[PDB]
């Protein structure tokens, strides 16, 4: 900090050495550094930002999943949470902004403990048994699921999910639209498991009226064009075929090892006219099928294109791998690479083609897209965003991609709590008290685990331009009457948050917004692993490249 | 189509010349320079303001509360803030009270006028619409005042002059800064009451000296001044009663040199012989026609030879060093002697009174002190000012220039004309600002109203820099103001106000019992220069610079 | 108008920096704690010190608040507000700089957590002013009104950190008369004026009651005199001793030759007519500020008259207080009754360099002592070691108070603030509570630096202030906390004071800051 | 942290050897004498 | 460091520093490197 170290006094090494406390508190900085820009990002009263690649292009996002993942960071303690607001969107989906600043106050809590000849080994020891501690009481505190005659669940779920963003007003609309959109893609695996699979749905970047004005489709909304505009555009009537096929429909040659060598002159333009022909085969007895809307992986040429232009049937080209297993999943076909059976001979069977009940192309803002709705033995679902343009469009789609997988949680798992910094302030009490009892020095690291989870409900209050201390020693009040309960419900003074609209403390029952468990548990442990990462390195070594 | 004809006819001026109309919302970004450092302002008006670090060019650094000392040494290439850089200085050199009001009420009269100019309103008619307001705000703060001091001399009362001055500029603790000035006061105000005189007061008289260490707490007033000298003879204790004489000479106690060519010349040896004890007798004898007098210490203009200062500290006659024309003057004043250059007797009527000259330490250097006595009290008086950090000496001692600067404003005027503070003054001008609006007709009711909505500032100010909420301090203070003045006589209502620290929902327990009050002669001239800043600013329409 | 590019008007000129924000302020603080940490190790008897090299190759080893900050030219302007402090403290003190600026730190950083919520400044501004209040009103209840037992234990505290330490057994019998020879009410520092001496050991040094001062010249006729009387005068002059031009200029007209002969003999008439009149009041030692020539030292050592010039009127200001006399800068007014005497007088061979001693004056003002040592920094670590210790056994002259030391004065002020908070609000508590433990960073370094556990001695500090009711702190020598009334360890309370009256002062300055502008 | 970039925690003395682009030649022997006692043991290179 | 330039003493880049144990052994080899010179 002060000035730099010598450079290799009598160790000879070709790079830099530095050694003692103050890489340890290099660190620190480096954690904070990379965390300052999490703090006004957390809770519903952050604010977004923007980052700009210097050259024009730019992306405003607010979690920092992605923020983090583009800020190019080369002091490597702070890769750690690079990587850490990563891994936390694979598996959990939500909460990458608070792991960041959770586990930056536990090593900048724990930099006090450093310099007062505690060992790193006896820290993450006090750290330890606070957490599995922490993790019974989180176990004790949940709630059940159901809570009233009807489901009043899921809809407040996605309140937590969705504040935070540009369109955390229109929760209320699209509340209704999250909760309709997985509970039509389930599936069924493993003899009874029923499965969610997160990003299944379509979410289209369209232009127009509002993100309040968009509309639901019951079915699956494939984004591609037309290839020829001469083709019917819509096509009523029930139980419309789907055809998901992947071989190459365009002319192509035949294989590497085959080479057309001719010496009989005549039968040259006929090799020409069956490989012009064997392409048609196939076309053929499609129309014999009577697919009336077929999707290809690959191309479609020109000689394909006039028999579906005759027959009245819908090829479209360029589609993805990904897409058509969920078109085969969704409207009842299966995947065809290739047209054969275990016979010698070459044929198309009517039980490989789907059923649907509608669909029509749309196009909105220079964006066409196939609305294929009412399927018949699966359900599908997408949703059409809409807003000013496609870099605020991004924010929205990170912000329905990470409301999937807080609703596929609490749906897996029942068990939920509520937010505002609720547990974070309940497990300061249930610790103070354990904290006394263990006697010895991990006590100092319990009870500084302890003040270093109380940073979520103060960040709320910071960023809120508003007196923090009160709302936090309300908040301490309340929790500090919980433990001393005095059991006979009458057990109040329980479950209650902050609320940053009106500031005061009500009960977030009511108040509609909740949090499943198992993301605590999952952001507690890989907040502590990576703070057992930083604390545990003593002295640099960097090499410089050759 | 490659590349434009980059503005013909650009050859009639140089290059370096560039023109600024009212067009191209060039107006609107004048007011935005505004908005760049009257923000930063806002932090730095009332009790709660912080200082700022202006570091400079060379590395003198000063930290501050005061709009007119700090822009003194931000170079501004903006001309339109420099209006507001001369207006408070300006206000620093004739008032030496109130530059926070003139920097935050005219950088908000551009504010409100920011939407009067987008609404449409002419130029000319916005300057007829704050001279109008003028002419009315003026004059409301003759009728609604209340108090007078009465006395030119009380304990009691320069606690209600003093403290609400200084409480701007480094706070602290109340009672030790308050004190210091109001004892000084007293020493140097020739009071004579019961004679019909004219009063009369100098800010150069009361003057504070810088001394490192110690703390605020161990500060005390001084009758007389102070230097950090050494005699050179001798020191003295002086513990000898019945006072001593004073004989102050401007010329150097020296053997007397004329001023063309002053060269020795000595044709033989009996002159060779007598012109070096000639010096020493010549010198003497001058030396003891001073002493018969009485006389026991000298302060000389300029550098005293060796010579004479054998024959001064033979009787022990302390000398006194003051190379410089304004600190021998301001001497002279503290014993009322009058100076002569000759080096003969000085005259019995014209000597000085001086009882004790103790040297003592205080900084871990050497000091002189004149410490005088209840009897045959003097003026010029000094404060002995205790610190650690030297930046915080500078400020403090603007803050006694601010509150010396705030007597002067008793003495031309009939008395004191206290006014209500912590924005009570400004609160009750929107109320009768705005019924002035509605008696008079035409399109200027739009600037009588939004010079309404610039007073606001100061109780948003105090709200904002007080860690509380404005939304809801704000609108609770004007339900004291719309339970206008009922049937009974005798209504408090005027003296509520903000608070910074305390009970919720903000209206001051008065101002009363708080002794806190605002000067009629600051608020006249602020008000006056404030506008005049927004009306130079307003008027202009077309800014042209060089070079930049 | 008169241009196509239409430049937008910046409003501060380029390279002048813009400041808003929360944070800003955190930089200070981080700034104030990465100066605080140079000084962090340097604390108590068990610590370090501090090795710097300026830009002009100037070695200096130092323990001092103040020598190190300064031999650090500073240019962030936060940082140095503990500059300020340190040469405030040094100047009136000279004691426990260091300590002052470790306070300061962790006010500062109890602060900055208070300042990542939204506790405003002047909340946490107004907590340490209202209670360094009730410190230093609680500090003059740990102090004594002690007047029995008639100075040697509080050499020995101030002299921790540094060098002589580990010699207080020589060096306190001596630093002890140094002060009693200064009567009441006059102090002077000049008097303490102690000179350096490259070459030697520190034990050989001894006390001298009169000065000893460097010839700086040597004359034609200086091995003549003789080096010992045993009933010499003393006698200060301020006339220039030899021939040259007398009254700043020289014009001599002459018009016949035998005239000419005789103006010469006058000036050699008078030079010897000057200098007999300082023969015939029998002064043995001439003194004088300018210089003297061959020509009067040879004349004065014919018939046995030491001289010497080349002196600073500092030197010339010490030896009048010394030997009692007066200046007198005219040979004819000379008097028998001005005269200084002393016991005896002899030059010796002091480290290459002669030094002309005087003392067993019945009556001296003057303390000083020839430092010897072998680097040029051990002999400055003795002076300002001794400097630093004289100013505190001066100022135990002018009032008797005494508070324990080891880290005992903080602790006990922190309990009752504790006990002060408990009885207040929210905000206000938790700040004060927030004062009370970062007033502990003094015991709380004094035992980190010992090799020793913090949590064992601040666990036994609390819970055993009951009858450890004012006088408990730290020792060091049995490895145990016990009583320092027993161990004979004091320290005063003007310490105290001034350190938490400048670190308040230090701390209050900058947290009313939340701007930085920097012009160029 | 190597030269190619690849950023890589060890505590075993013996990995921690080889990362450590190390110029004195006589110090690169401690490189083997950790993987010979990483070769035969597998265990107390810090110790050797 | 934050992006603005953390400087506190004049010449920050010229100047160094050393603590720990390898101050100690630079001093205690430098005393080596001169006994080498006066040992023989
Ligand atoms: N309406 C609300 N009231 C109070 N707290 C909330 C509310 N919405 C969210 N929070 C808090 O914000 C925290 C993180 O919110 P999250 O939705 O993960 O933000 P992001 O989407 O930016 O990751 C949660 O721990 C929760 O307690
Ligand atoms: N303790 C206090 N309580 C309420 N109001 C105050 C207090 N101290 C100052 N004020 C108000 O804050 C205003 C600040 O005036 P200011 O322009 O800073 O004076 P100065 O010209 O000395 O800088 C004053 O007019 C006064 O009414
Ligand atoms: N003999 C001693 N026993 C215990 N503590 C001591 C002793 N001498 C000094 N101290 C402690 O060392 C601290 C610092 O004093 P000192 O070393 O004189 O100045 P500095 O603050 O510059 O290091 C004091 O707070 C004092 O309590
Ligand atoms: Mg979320
Ligand atoms: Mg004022
Ligand atoms: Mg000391």
């Amino acid at each position: 900090q002060l000035f730099n170290n010598s450079r290799s006094d009598t160790l000879f090494l070709g790079g830099e050495k530095i050694s003692g406390d103050d890489i340890r508190n290099q660190n620190v900085l480096a954690t904070m550094a990379v965390a300052n820009v999490v703090k006004s990002s957390l809770g519903p009263v952050g604010l977004d930002k923007m980052l700009v690649d210097d050259i024009g292009d730019f992306t405003v996002t607010n979690d920092g999943a992605t923020i983090l993942s583009l800020l190019d960071v080369q002091h490597p303690a702070g890769k750690i949470l690079v990587e850490l607001a990563q891994q936390q969107d694979r598996e959990i989906g939500d909460g990458t902004t608070s792991v960041v600043i959770i586990a930056s106050e536990l090593l900048k809590r724990a930099n006090e403990l450093v310099k007062n000849k505690i060992h790193p080994t006896t820290i993450i020891t006090g750290f330890r048994v606070a957490l599995r501690e922490a993790i019974r009481f989180i176990n004790e505190v949940l709630s059940t699921s159901v809570d009233t005659l009807g489901k009043e669940t899921l809809i407040n779920i996605a309140k937590t999910s969705m504040s935070s963003k540009i369109i955390g007003a229109d929760s209320d609309f699209f509340s209704n639209m999250v909760v309709d959109a997985l509970l039509a893609v389930k599936t069924q695996n493993s003899k009874g498991e029923i499965k969610y699979p997160v990003k299944a749905v379509n979410v289209l970047k369209a232009h127009g009226k509002s993100a309040t004005e968009s509309l639901l489709v019951p079915g699956y909304a494939l984004n591609c064009t037309v290839a020829s505009q001469a083709m019917p555009k819509r096509i009523a009537g029930g139980n419309v075929k789907i055809a998901c096929l992947d071989l190459n429909l365009q002319k192509a040659r035949m294989a590497m090892g085959v080479q057309i060598n001719i010496d009989d002159p005549e039968q040259l333009e006929q090799i020409r006219k069956r490989e012009a022909g064997i392409v048609l085969e196939r076309v053929k007895k499609i129309i014999d099928a009577g697919a009336q809307v077929v999707l290809t992986t690959k191309g479609i040429d020109d000689l394909c294109l006039k028999e579906f232009v005759e027959a009245k049937i819908m090829g479209v080209r360029r589609c993805k791998k990904e897409d058509l297993r969920r078109i085969a999943r969704a409207t009842g076909a299966t995947l065809v690479s290739s047209m054969s059976n275990l016979e010698g001979e070459e044929t198309f069977e009517s039980s490989y083609l789907g059923l649907c009940d509608e669909v029509v192309q749309a196009k909105f803002s220079d964006d066409e897209c196939i609305l294929i709705k009412g399927t018949s033995k699966h359900s599908s679902s997408s949703i059409i965003l809409r807003g000013a343009n496609d870099y605020s469009l991004d924010e929205m789609e990170r912000s329905l991609h990470d409301s999937l997988s807080v609703v596929k949680r609490t749906l897996e798992s029942g068990n939920v709590v509520p937010g505002g910094g609720c547990v974070e302030a309940a497990l300061n009490i249930y610790l103070d008290n354990f904290a006394t009892t263990v006697g010895s020095r991990e006590q100092l690291a319990i009870a500084e685990f302890a003040a270093a989870l109380l940073i979520i409900p103060k960040t709320l209050a910071v960023n809120a331009a508003k007196d923090s201390s009160e709302l936090v020693a309300k908040l301490r009040s309340y929790h500090a009457a919980s433990q001393m309960a005095k059991p006979e419900k009458r057990r109040s003074y329980r479950n209650y948050g902050l609320d940053l609209i009106r500031g005061k403390i009500v009960d977030e029952i009511h108040a509609g917004v909740l949090e499943p468990t198992i993301s605590k548990v999952k952001s507690l442990k890989s907040a502590l692993e990576a703070c057992v990462a930083i604390l545990r390195i003593d002295t640099m070594i960097t090499v410089d490249p050759e | 189509s490659l590349r434009l004809p980059q503005n013909p006819n650009a050859g009639l001026f140089k290059q370096g010349y560039n023109s600024y109309s009212n067009a191209d919302g060039q107006i609107i970004k004048s007011i935005a320079a505004i908005r760049e450092l009257h923000q930063m302002c806002l932090t730095s008006m009332g009790p709660c303001g912080r200082n700022k670090i202006i570091v400079n060019h060379l590395g003198k650094i000063i930290i501050t509360n005061d709009a007119a000392t700090m822009l003194r040494e931000l170079d501004i290439v903006h001309p339109a803030v420099k209006v507001l850089v001369m207006a408070t200085e300006q206000q620093k050199i004739d008032m030496g009270d109130g530059t926070n009001l003139v920097m935050i009420l005219a950088g908000e009269l551009l504010n409100v006028s920011e939407k009067l100019i987008s609404m449409g309103l002419s130029a000319v008619e916005i300057i007829q619409g704050y001279n109008m307001a003028r002419k009315f705000t003026l004059k409301e703060l003759d009728e609604m005042v209340v108090g007078e001091i009465t006395d030119k001399n009380d304990k009691n009362e320069l606690l209600k002059m003093i403290k609400p001055v200084i409480s701007s500029k480094k706070y602290g603790s109340e009672d030790i800064l308050s004190e210091l000035v109001s004892e000084a006061v007293s020493h140097v105000l020739p009071v004579a009451q019961q004679a019909g005189e004219i009063p009369y007061f100098n800010v150069d008289s009361i003057r504070v000296v810088k001394i490192m260490g110690g703390s605020l707490s161990n500060s005390t007033v001084i009758k007389g001044m102070v230097f950090n000298r050494e005699p050179e003879g001798h020191v003295k204790s002086l513990s000898e009663d019945k006072k001593h004489k004073v004989a102050v000479f401007t010329c150097p106690l020296d053997i007397a040199n004329t001023e063309t060519k002053g060269t020795v010349l000595l044709h033989n040896a009996q002159e060779m012989l007598d012109f070096s004890k000639g010096e020493e007798k010549q010198i003497d004898a001058m030396m003891k026609e001073i002493a018969d007098m009485g006389v026991e210490c000298i302060v000389a203009g300029a550098g005293v030879g060796e010579l004479a200062l054998h024959y001064l500290n033979r009787y022990g006659i302390l000398v006194l060093k003051v190379p410089s024309k304004f600190e021998l003057r301001r001497l002279c004043r503290v014993c009322g002697a009058t100076p002569l250059p000759r080096l003969g007797a000085p005259t019995p009527e014209e000597l000085g009174l001086v009882e004790t000259v103790k040297t003592m330490e205080i900084g871990g250097d050497r000091v002189t002190v004149f410490k005088q006595e209840q009897g045959e009290i003097s003026r010029t008086s000094t404060i002995i000012l205790r610190g650690a950090t030297q930046n915080n000496l500078d400020d403090i001692e603007r803050a006694i220039d601010d509150g010396v600067a705030a007597v002067k404003g008793l003495m031309k005027p009939s008395g004191g004309k206290l006014l209500p503070g912590a924005g009570a003054t400004e609160i009750e001008l929107i109320s009768r600002i705005t019924k002035y609006g509605e008696r008079t007709p035409g399109l200027l009711q739009l600037a009588i109203k939004q010079f309404a909505v610039a007073f606001e500032v100061v109780p948003r100010t105090l709200a904002e820099t007080a860690g509380l909420d404005v939304n809801e301090v704000l609108p609770n203070l004007y339900a004291a103001h719309n339970v206008t003045e009922p049937g009974a006589v005798k209504t408090d209502h005027l003296y509520k106000g903000v608070d910074i620290d305390g009970e919720s929902d903000e209206g001051v327990k008065d101002i009363r019992e708080e002794n806190i009050y605002d000067m009629l002669a600051t608020k006249k001239f602020a008000i006056n220069v404030a506008t005049e800043a927004a009306t130079t600013v307003l008027s202009i329409d077309q800014i042209i610079m060089a070079k930049k | 108008n008169f241009g196509s590019q239409t430049p937008t008007i910046v409003v501060l000129k380029e390279g002048t920096d813009a400041s808003q924000g929360k944070g800003q302020i955190i930089s200070n603080i981080n700034a104030c704690v990465a100066v605080q940490e140079a000084l962090k190790p340097t604390l108590g008897p068990l610590g370090s010190d501090i090795l710097i090299v300026t830009s002009n190759q100037k070695t200096t080893i130092s323990n001092d608040g103040a020598t190190i900050l300064k031999l650090l030219d500073v240019v962030h302007p936060a940082a140095k507000t503990l500059v300020d402090i340190s040469r405030a403290q040094d100047a009136e003190v000279g004691d426990g700089t260091t300590s002052v600026t470790i306070l300061a730190g962790e006010l500062m950083k109890e602060a900055k957590p208070f300042l990542e919520e939204g506790i405003s400044s002047h909340l946490i501004m107004k907590g340490y002013r209202k209670a360094v209040s009730l410190a230093v009103e609680k500090i003059n209840e740990l102090a004594v009104d002690i007047t029995s037992e008639k100075l040697e234990r509080c050499a020995r505290t101030a002299m921790s950190s540094k060098l002589i330490h580990n010699n207080a057994d020589f060096f306190v019998k001596m630093c002890v008369d140094a002060v009693l020879s200064l009567d009441r009410n006059d102090l002077d520092d000049k008097l303490i004026g102690i000179k350096k001496i490259p070459g030697g050991a520190m034990e050989e040094s001894l006390f001298i009651n009169g000065v000893a001062f460097k010839k700086t010249f040597s004359y034609a006729g200086f091995e003549q005199q003789p080096k010992k009387f045993n009933n010499p005068k003393i006698l200060s002059l301020n006339v220039e001793l030899e021939l040259k031009a007398e009254k700043d200029n020289a014009e001599v007209r002459v018009e016949h030759v035998e005239d000419y002969q005789a103006i010469v003999d006058a000036e050699w008439q008078l030079i010897f007519e000057k200098l007999r009149q300082v023969e015939e009041t029998g002064a043995n030692i001439v003194l004088s500020k300018l210089p003297i020539g061959d020509l009067a030292t040879q004349f004065f050592a014919d018939r046995n008259i030491f001289c010497a010039g080349r002196v600073s009127a500092d030197d010339m200001n010490r030896v009048i207080q010394a030997v009692g006399g007066s200046i007198q800068s005219t040979t004819s007014d000379i008097k028998p009754e001005h005269l200084g005497t002393c016991a005896l007088f002899e030059e010796m061979q002091i480290g290459s360099e002669r030094y002309n001693l005087f003392q067993g004056c019945p009556q001296a003002k003057t303390c000083t002592l020839l430092l010897r040592g072998g680097a040029e920094q051990v002999i400055a670590e003795v002076e300002r070691s001794l400097h630093d210790a004289i100013m505190i056994v001066k100022r135990a002259l002018q009032n008797k108070l005494i508070v324990a030391g080891g880290g005992a004065t903080e602790m006990e002020v922190s309990k009752c603030l504790r006990d002060y908070s408990k009885t207040i609000a929210g905000k206000q508590q938790m700040i004060i509570n927030a004062f009370a433990k970062a007033l502990e960073v003094i015991p709380r370094q004094l035992c980190e630096n010992a090799g020793f556990d913090a949590i064992e001695i601040l666990n036994k500090l609390r819970l055993a202030h009951s009858k450890g009711e004012k006088w408990y702190g730290v020792v060091f020598e049995t490895e145990n906390i016990g009583d320092n009334f027993a161990k004979f360890v004091w320290e005063p309370a003007l310490v105290k004071i001034n350190a938490l009256n400048s670190a308040t002062e230090a701390t209050n300055l900058i947290l009313s800051v939340d701007e930085t502008i920097t012009n160029k | 942290k190597t030269s190619r970039g690849e950023i890589i925690i060890s505590n075993d003395g013996h990995t921690i050897l080889k990362q450590m682009a190390i110029l004195h030649p006589v110090a690169r022997m401690l490189v083997e004498v950790s993987a010979a006692q990483d070769s035969e043991a597998g265990d107390g290179t810090t110790s050797v | 460091e934050m992006g603005r330039p953390f400087i506190i003493v004049k010449d920050q880049g010229n100047k160094k520093r050393q603590h720990g144990l390898e101050a100690k052994k630079s001093h205690i080899l430098a005393a080596r490197s001169v006994a080498s010179i006066i040992k023989t």
